[PDB]
């Protein structure tokens, strides 16, 4: 109840922030001021092209190892338990597993962005 | 009138804000832009009076034209010129900027820049010492105390 | 003997923060295996109340049952307050 | 009955899941899904997943922010398409807007077996337990136990995330 | 059931049905995709939330883990796609007739 | 089609997880553990089709626990008499359910 | 009432970022042998109050070629969320007391980077477009990082409540059991920032603005805010997380006070971090995230998940 | 000055002890003046629950000691 | 001590509830009051919205969302 309330007092301050500074100053806009910028010139092509990620293949890897976050935030609770044996067998074995991925990808140039 | 004092004192506040917060475009052609930096050094310290260099034009509020301005070069001027929000001002220092300068009968020189923008104040000097255009900035600051926008609008 | 010195001496003038990681994780692996104060992590674990210790019927023949909290008899944490 | 919160919660989950499922430019449909993200952890925080919902909002976000990469390397277009845009888009959104609108409806006023059965509704708070104990959180202990009890689950994990990265590595090769 | 429940389940039909109607990019479709797994989520947790099964709070966290995987797949598959068309177009997969 | 691996080595691979009433972490209970009780007991050792039979009256108790219907279609008629009864003005309802109780620890 | 500390903590918040511009201004002019802003009002103290009135008095444009909707949304959620990240702060109570604070706030600062990545993309121009796809960068170096040095040194606090860590430092702090991993947060919270040497995004010297490039005028000035409350924010978390002040239950100004200055003290090291260095390229930060504070940080995880269990000090509160 | 500095680090340091202070004694003004209670966990609620009711004022921190049992 | 005032608490409330229904259900003419919707005939721990059936709302929110809302 009370989180909803601050949100809701966030977004609004910044919204009115947004319509202060859009409607109390003096609007001048003509088609040379509202342009592209690209330092003193016209583009040549659009924005909207195609851009190459040469980073494509760590983009996927981190896809896989956020969710190796998930698995192992609820490690404080863990501790917690009777048998402190297995679950620390289970832990380090996850983490091992992570070293190794990263080791893979590491020695067969996987880290290194496209030319 | 209680109204002209009120919109009297809201021009003094806006133009105060406006004169105490000038940021020029990070733009210069030539050797007036070393000048320029050395006004930015430490000895001279613009930043203390509250001049700030920003590259983006939209984040810009004075163009010093600071160095000579050719053919080639004048429609990225006015573009960037254009491109920059209101209320905005041109600063012209140097010769070169101010009437063409040492390349004023040139075939490839614009003479002036005040062909191209409005100027507001010019700086003269080849080039003008950074204490110069500190003048010049403060002079543009004292033209801009004198702003009466809010008082005109009232007497329409 | 002189093998795993060299290498270990390159790794250490070409790639210290691999070599600091492997060690970190190494002595993480093991020396949980031949600490004696696991076993009273394990303990300390158990002794913890998160439920209601549900009492049980007497019957006549539990003689290691305390009939109260502060008899004798049942698990003692004398070890706690000393660790 | 109850402020009905978690009904207009729910209702914004099944928008975004319209707006990213008619297709606009794959921006806009992974702002949808951000959104529907973020309101269905909001839907689990009201029945207590504090960290269910939490968790599946940060990894959402991790996977749009990638999404978003993808999409600017190799999903763009000269013009890309929002809801408006195009006839078939908006006939797709205003499509499953009204059949949001009318199943809402039919199923608040009368009671109907739609697919499966049927329903009433009456609010969520109904079908709550009222119980009253603890020093700790069932949800978190649930998760917790994947360490202890839940071995074979952590080992079949691991390994199919091992087997992803090997595998996204092999797709990628080329040649 | 709670109204609650319909409406996650149509959430459900809503990206099962984006999915199985394709437009021109493939993109779209993987969005699709991951809508049928939050979706799927949110239904899971829910019913294990309102029995107190205790020992499934973490199914839900294995069913993400594999969603991730999922989408790994098919960002790969993306990839490969692009970097043959230069486009992410499903028109462009006709190679291979019935 | 199922090899048996589990029952033939005694490991317990999955099972713990199969059901409602086996050994949840610090003993929490399930919401309707004694329901699922009762109908596992009901039909242990008796085969899929008796069980189905011979055991409808427990799985008809869990499911109502599950799910909870036959007991909103009591509370919704309740209220609904409760309201036509109000509207024409017959009823009144006690101040211990209009929030001016005497509350009790 | 509630709303009365919602405001009394959102307001000061602001003025506390205007007085850091002026700050940063000053302490950068001096390490650079000269005073910054000392003529607008004395010592420049009135400089933010001028800087704002001029910002939220110019002219706001629309690029020709730019999404209204996104240009107009995303420095909305910038500002909103920057204010949303302090109401989990034990000062040395919270405004919102949360079971989870710690992964609360890595959720809304994962969020928070599609303020950036929408604007950059609705503003439709290649220099912006260029400072999105290095905020996609940054974020894919920083974050499995930064989210398992949390867990590492939340490993001896024993829960995720941010309170807690008050308890945890009663007698000591954290930073002399953990400073490798108080190193690694340091960089990967400097890199989280967008702060030199990891300020890729705005680029001015490659880029001119990067992703804010087209933005002018108030919303310009909500992105600045945004960024130097989130500065802030982040060193009072990480005051919070690693140096522990004493509190006392009957006087809890004395911790206020000690939590101000810790926060401050960790703000102007930023500061002159960003005086003393040169800016990586965006690969080479990608590269050290991966290849030097990830190995480290899985094993310090481990180490962390194992050290507790050998010397037999688990944390309580399951 | 270098101590010229130091009016902006003062104001801001100022602004920033507002925010805790505040909050401190707003909890203390709306909470009997002990300290807000806090409840992590479902005990904790249901103590605070079973003070509102045994109140007679319908609020948590009114607290009934030894006179209360005649 | 929690424990027998809990079942104290819901002793009466399920009372005055079944109270009100025999008041309110009497003109339904095969309505039997108090009747269960199980076969079993051992204790079944009270459902929520029967507790809290014929109350004020504030009282549904404080009983259903107040420990999650509160912070
Ligand atoms: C049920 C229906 C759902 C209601 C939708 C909500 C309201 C949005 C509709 C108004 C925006 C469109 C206006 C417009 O086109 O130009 C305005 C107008 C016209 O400009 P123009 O140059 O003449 O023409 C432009 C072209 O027509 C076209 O120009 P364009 O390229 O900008 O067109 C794109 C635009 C056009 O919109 C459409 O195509 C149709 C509108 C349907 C959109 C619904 C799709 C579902 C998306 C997910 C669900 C979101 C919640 C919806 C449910 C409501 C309950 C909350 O689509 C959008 O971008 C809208 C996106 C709204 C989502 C914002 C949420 C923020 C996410 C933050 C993180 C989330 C955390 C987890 C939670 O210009 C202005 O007036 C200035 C800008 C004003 C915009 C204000 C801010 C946008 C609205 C706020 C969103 C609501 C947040 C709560
Ligand atoms: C190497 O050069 C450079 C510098 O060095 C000289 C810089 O400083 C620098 C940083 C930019 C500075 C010029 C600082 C600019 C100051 C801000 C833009 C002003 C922001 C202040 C307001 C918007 C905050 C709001 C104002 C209120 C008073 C706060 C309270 C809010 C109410 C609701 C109450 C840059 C980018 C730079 O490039
Ligand atoms: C810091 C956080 C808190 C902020 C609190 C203040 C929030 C302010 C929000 C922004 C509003 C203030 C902006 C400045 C004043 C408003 C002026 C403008 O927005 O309204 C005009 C509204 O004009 C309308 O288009 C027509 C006017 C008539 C409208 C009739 C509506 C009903 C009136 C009925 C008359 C009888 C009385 C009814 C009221 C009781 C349109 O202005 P326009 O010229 O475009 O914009 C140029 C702006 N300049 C001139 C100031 C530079
Ligand atoms: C509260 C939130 C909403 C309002 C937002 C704005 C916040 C309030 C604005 C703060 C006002 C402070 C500005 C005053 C500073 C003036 C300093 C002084 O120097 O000004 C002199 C004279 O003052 C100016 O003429 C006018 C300044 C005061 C303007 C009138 C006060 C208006 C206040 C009205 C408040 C209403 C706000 C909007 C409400 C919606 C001119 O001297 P100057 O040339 O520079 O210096 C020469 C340089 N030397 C010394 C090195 C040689
Ligand atoms: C027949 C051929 C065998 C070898 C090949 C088999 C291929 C499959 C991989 C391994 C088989 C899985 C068997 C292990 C099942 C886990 C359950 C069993 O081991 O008991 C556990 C004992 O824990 C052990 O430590 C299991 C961990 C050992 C496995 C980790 C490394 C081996 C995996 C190697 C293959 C995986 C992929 C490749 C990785 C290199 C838990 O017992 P405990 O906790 O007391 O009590 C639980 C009941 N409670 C909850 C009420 C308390
Ligand atoms: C968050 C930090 C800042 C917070 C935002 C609030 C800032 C408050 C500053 C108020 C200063 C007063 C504003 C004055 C400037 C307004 C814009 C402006 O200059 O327009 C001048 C314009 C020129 O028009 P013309 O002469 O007819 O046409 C010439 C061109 N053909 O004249 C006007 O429109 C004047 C209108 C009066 C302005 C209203 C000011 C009232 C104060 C509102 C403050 C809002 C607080 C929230
Ligand atoms: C946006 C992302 C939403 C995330 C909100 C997280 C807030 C939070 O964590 O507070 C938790 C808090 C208490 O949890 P505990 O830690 O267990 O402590 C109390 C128990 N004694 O839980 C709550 O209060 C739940 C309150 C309702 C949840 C809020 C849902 C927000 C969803 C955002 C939707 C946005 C509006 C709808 C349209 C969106 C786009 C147009
Ligand atoms: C003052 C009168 C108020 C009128 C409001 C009209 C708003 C509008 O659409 O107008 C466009 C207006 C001004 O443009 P012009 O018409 O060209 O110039 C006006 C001067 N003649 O532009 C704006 O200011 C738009 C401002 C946005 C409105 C606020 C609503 C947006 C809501 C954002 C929701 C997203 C939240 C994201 C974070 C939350 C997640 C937890
Ligand atoms: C048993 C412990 C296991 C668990 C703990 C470890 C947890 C985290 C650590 C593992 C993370 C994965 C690391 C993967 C290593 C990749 C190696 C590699 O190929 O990198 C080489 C470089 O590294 C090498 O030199 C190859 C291997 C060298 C040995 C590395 C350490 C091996 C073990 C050393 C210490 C052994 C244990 C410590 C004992 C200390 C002695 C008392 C390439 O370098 P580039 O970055 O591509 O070059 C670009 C610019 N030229
Ligand atoms: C931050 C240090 C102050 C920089 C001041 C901005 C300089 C703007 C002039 C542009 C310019 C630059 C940058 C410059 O470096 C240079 O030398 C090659 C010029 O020739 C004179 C220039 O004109
Ligand atoms: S005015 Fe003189 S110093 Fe300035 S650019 Fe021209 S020639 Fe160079």
């Amino acid at each position: 109840m009370n989180i909803m309330l601050t949100l809701l007092t966030n977004v609004t301050l910044a919204s009115l922030l947004v319509l202060i500074a859009f409607w109390l100053p003096q609007l001048n806009a003509y088609s040379e001021k509202t342009s592209p910028y690209e330092c003193g010139f016209d583009p040549m092509g659009s924005a909207r092209l195609p851009f190459s990620m040469k980073f494509f293949l760590v983009a996927i890897t981190f896809l896989l190892f956020d969710l190796e976050i998930a698995l192992l935030l609820p490690l404080p609770w863990a501790s917690q338990t009777n048998n402190l044996k297995t679950m620390l067998t289970m832990a380090l074995f996850l983490l091992i597993l992570l070293a190794a991925s990263l080791a893979y990808e590491w020695t067969q140039k996987g880290l290194e962005w496209a030319e | 009138s209680r109204g002209e004092y009120v919109v009297a004192k809201l021009d003094d506040l806006v133009n105060w804000a406006r004169r105490s917060s000038l940021w020029p475009m990070t733009f210069g052609l030539a050797c007036c832009a070393v000048e320029m930096m050395h006004m930015a050094a430490p000895r001279y310290d613009m930043d203390r009076f509250g001049v700030v260099f920003r590259a983006s034009p939209r984040q810009s509020d004075v163009m010093i034209v600071a160095g000579t301005l050719t053919n080639k070069m004048a429609p990225a001027l006015r573009k960037v010129y254009d491109q920059m929000p209101e209320p905005r001002y041109v600063v012209s220092m140097g010769s070169c900027a101010n009437g063409g300068g040492y390349y004023h009968y040139s075939y490839s020189v614009v003479r002036g820049c005040d062909r191209i923008v409005p100027v507001d104040i010019y700086v003269p000097g080849c080039p003008p010492t950074a204490e110069a255009l500190l003048y010049g900035i403060l002079q543009l600051q004292r033209k801009i105390k004198r702003e009466k926008r809010l008082r005109i609008w009232y007497r329409r | 003997a002189g093998r795993i010195a060299s290498f270990l001496k390159n790794a250490w003038a070409k790639e210290p923060v691999l070599v600091a990681s492997f060690a970190i994780g190494g002595l993480a692996i093991i020396l949980p295996s031949l600490s004696p104060y696991t076993n009273y992590a394990i303990r300390i674990n158990r002794a913890t109340p998160y439920n209601y210790p549900v009492p049980l019927r007497d019957d006549g023949n539990m003689p290691d049952v305390p009939s109260h909290p502060q008899d004798p008899q049942g698990p003692s944490l004398e070890w706690l307050k000393n660790l | 009955m109850t402020m009905y919160i978690a009904f207009i919660l729910s209702t914004i989950f099944v928008i975004g899941f319209v707006g990213f499922s008619s297709k606009p430019s794959p921006i806009y449909g992974g702002l949808g899904l951000i959104v529907s993200g973020g309101v269905g952890c909001g839907i689990v925080l009201n029945f207590g997943g504090s960290f269910l919902g939490l968790m599946v909002f940060l990894i959402y976000l991790g996977g749009m922010l990638v999404v978003f990469g993808y999409t600017t390397a190799m999903a763009t277009e000269m013009y890309p398409e929002v809801w408006v845009s195009n006839k078939t888009v908006f006939g797709a959104f205003v499509s499953g807007l009204m059949m949001e609108f009318c199943m809402v409806y039919y199923a608040l006023k009368e009671e109907e077996v739609e697919i499966i059965f049927k329903f009433n509704g009456l609010g969520d708070w109904v079908i709550y337990d009222t119980g009253d104990s603890g020093f700790f959180s069932e949800e978190a202990m649930g998760i917790a136990a994947l360490y202890s009890y839940g071995t074979w689950l952590v080992i079949v994990t691991g390994w199919s995330l091992l087997i992803g990265v090997v595998v996204i590595m092999e797709i990628t090769r080329g040649n | 059931m709670p109204l609650v429940y319909m409406n996650i389940i149509m959430a459900f039909a809503i990206a099962l049905a984006g999915l199985l109607m394709y437009r021109s990019h493939l993109m779209s479709s993987l969005l699709c995709l991951e809508g049928m797994m939050l979706s799927l989520f949110i239904m899971s947790t829910l019913i294990i939330l309102n029995t107190h099964f205790t020992l499934a709070n973490m199914m839900p966290i294995i069913l993400l883990v594999f969603a991730a995987c999922e989408a790994a797949l098919g960002l790969s598959l993306l990839v490969m796609v692009s970097n043959t068309y230069g486009t992410d177009y499903v028109q462009n997969l006709n190679l291979l007739q019935c | 089609p199922f090899f048996d691996v589990q029952k033939r080595l005694g490991l317990d691979l999955d099972r713990w997880m199969t059901i409602q009433s086996a050994e949840q972490p610090h003993k929490i209970p399930g919401r309707c553990h004694a329901f699922e009780k009762e109908w596992i007991e009901c039909a242990h050792g008796i085969g899929g089709i008796r069980a189905e039979k011979e055991c409808k009256i427990e799985f008809d108790d869990f499911v109502e626990c599950l799910l909870r219907q036959k007991t909103m279609k009591r509370l919704s008629a309740i209220k609904r008499q409760r309201d036509k009864l109000i509207k024409e003005g017959k009823y009144t309802p006690p101040p211990h359910h209009l929030g001016k109780e005497d509350p009790r620890p | 009432m509630f709303m009365i500390n919602i405001l009394s903590l959102i307001i000061p918040i602001l003025l506390a970022v205007a007085f850091l511009t002026l700050v940063e201004r000053k302490v950068l002019g001096y390490m650079q042998l000269r005073k910054g802003p000392n003529v607008v009002g004395p010592y420049g103290l009135l400089q933010p109050i001028a800087d704002a009135l001029k910002l939220f008095t110019k002219e706001p444009l629309r690029p020709a070629t730019s999404s209204i909707s996104m240009f107009i949304i995303a420095p909305i959620l910038a500002l909103s969320l920057a204010l949303t990240m302090w109401v989990p702060l034990p000062m040395p109570y919270p405004l919102i007391n949360m079971n989870l604070g710690v992964l609360f706030m890595l959720a809304m600062s994962s969020l928070a980077v599609y303020s950036i990545l929408w604007s950059g993309w609705a503003s439709n121009s290649k220099y912006a477009l260029i400072g999105a796809l290095r905020a996609v960068a940054q974020t894919i170096s920083y974050e499995v990082t930064l989210a398992i040095i949390l867990l590492s040194v939340l490993l001896m606090n024993g829960s995720y409540t941010l309170s807690t860590l008050i308890t945890t430092q009663e007698h000591i702090w954290m930073i002399f059991t953990s400073w490798p991993l108080a190193m690694m947060w340091f960089i990967s919270t400097l890199a989280e920032t967008n702060r030199a040497p990891f300020d890729l995004t705005e680029g001015e010297s490659e880029l001119v603005s990067g992703f804010n490039v087209e933005y002018a005028a108030g919303p310009f000035a909500m992105f600045f805010m945004a960024e130097y409350a989130n500065i802030i924010m982040m060193n009072a978390f990480t005051a919070i997380l690693f140096l522990g002040a004493s509190h006392d239950p009957h006087t809890p100004e004395l911790y206020t006070i000690n939590f101000v200055l810790k926060t401050l003290a960790l703000t102007i090291t930023f500061l002159w971090i960003r005086a003393s260095y040169p800016r990586f390229r965006y690969d080479q930060l990608m590269h050290l995230l991966w290849k030097s504070f990830l190995p480290l940080t899985l094993a310090l995880c481990m180490w962390h998940i194992s050290l507790p269990i050998m010397t037999a000090s688990i944390p309580p509160q399951s | 000055m270098w101590f010229e500095i130091l009016p902006g680090i003062a104001v801001m340091a100022a602004c920033l002890f507002i925010p805790g202070m505040a909050t401190a004694h707003i909890h203390k003004f709306t909470n009997g003046g002990k300290e807000k209670r806090v409840a992590h966990f479902s005990y904790q609620w249901n103590l605070m629950e079973r003070d509102r009711r045994i109140s007679g004022v319908n609020r948590y921190h009114v607290t009934k000691g030894l006179e209360n049992i005649d | 001590l929690f424990q027998a005032e809990k079942d104290r608490r819901v002793l009466q409330m399920l009372r005055e509830n079944l109270e009100e229904e025999a008041i309110i259900m009497k003109d339904v003419p095969d309505w039997k009051v108090g009747e269960s919707v199980f076969h079993t005939t051992r204790w079944v721990t009270p459902m929520m919205g029967e507790l809290y059936g014929l109350r004020t709302n504030e009282e549904i929110l404080s009983a259903t969302y107040g420990f999650i809302w509160y912070t």
